[PDB]
């Protein structure tokens, strides 16, 4: 027969556990999504020579879209 | 050898409430009362 199970209450941890994932989520799904929508329709970068008499920007001796900004 | 009379009498009473603590932990048919 079903007896009651004395245990401490776990309210408490799951609604931190809750907060925190919420939280996390919150601003780390819209960076993902950023970051991923960056790479595909932005991607790197390719190398190439510097054009003669051209002086580049400091930014312009990175790859990365993210790193250049 | 064995009990004394108070030894046995104490156990009987704290057997009696024990077992209706015991018992009183079972769960009625609708214990678990879940929220929508
Ligand atoms: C949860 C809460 C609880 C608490 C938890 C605690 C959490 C704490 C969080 C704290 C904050 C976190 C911040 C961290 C910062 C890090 C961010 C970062 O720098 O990202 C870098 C990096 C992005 O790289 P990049 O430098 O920006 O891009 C360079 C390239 O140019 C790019 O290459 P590309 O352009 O060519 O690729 C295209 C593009 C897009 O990809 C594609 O489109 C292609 C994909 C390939 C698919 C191919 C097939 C699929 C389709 C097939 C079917 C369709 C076609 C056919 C259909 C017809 C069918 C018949 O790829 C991407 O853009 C990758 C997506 C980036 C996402 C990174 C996520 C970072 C989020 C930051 C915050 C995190 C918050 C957490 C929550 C986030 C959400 C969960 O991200 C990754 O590394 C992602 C992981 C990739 C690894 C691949 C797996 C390989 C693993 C092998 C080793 C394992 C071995 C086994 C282990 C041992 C086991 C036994």
């Amino acid at each position: 027969k079903r007896l009651f199970i004395i245990k401490p209450s776990g309210f408490y941890d799951r609604r931190f556990l809750k907060l925190m994932r919420f939280y996390i989520l919150l601003t780390g799904i819209p960076v993902a999504i950023g970051i991923t929508l960056v790479n595909v329709f932005i991607g790197e970068a390719e190398l190439a020579d510097i054009p003669e008499g051209y002086v580049p920007e400091h930014w312009e001796y990175f790859k990365h879209p993210i790193s250049r900004w | 050898s064995g009990y004394t009379p108070d030894e046995k009498l104490r156990l009987q009473q704290l057997r009696e409430l024990r077992r209706r603590w015991l018992k009183d932990q079972e769960l009625s048919p609708r214990e678990p009362v879940l929220p929508p």
